[PDB]
């Protein structure tokens, strides 16, 4: 969706008058979805260091 | 088909460098001319030649 905005950057939304948080969108790239998930640092967030 | 070849390549939305708007002066230079209707009424001889 995002390439199919980026290669209409002459047209609206990604273009014209966007509203912010469409133009946000618009120049924000897509981060990895599955890189992000992790247990082991999550459960020692979780727990007390002590 | 006959429609399109009638309306030609489709003009962006908003103006631009290389092509203009549907609604700006340069796009509808000729089709002005066209749609007169005193293009029809007015000449008593019409000229062919492509001028």
């Amino acid at each position: 969706q995002r390439d199919l905005y980026l290669s209409q950057s002459k047209s609206p939304p990604c273009g014209g008058n966007p509203t912010p948080e469409m133009n946000t969108f618009c120049r924000t790239a897509i981060p990895d979805f599955i890189s992000t998930v992790n247990f082991v640092k999550k459960q020692n967030d979780d727990t007390p260091k002590d | 088909l006959v429609m399109q070849n009638v309306i030609g390549t489709l003009p962006p939305a908003q103006t631009s460098g290389s092509t203009p708007a549907f609604y700006s002066y340069k796009y509808n230079q000729p089709l002005i001319s066209q749609l007169n209707s005193n293009s029809l009424i007015a000449p008593l001889l019409m000229d062919t030649s492509a001028s």
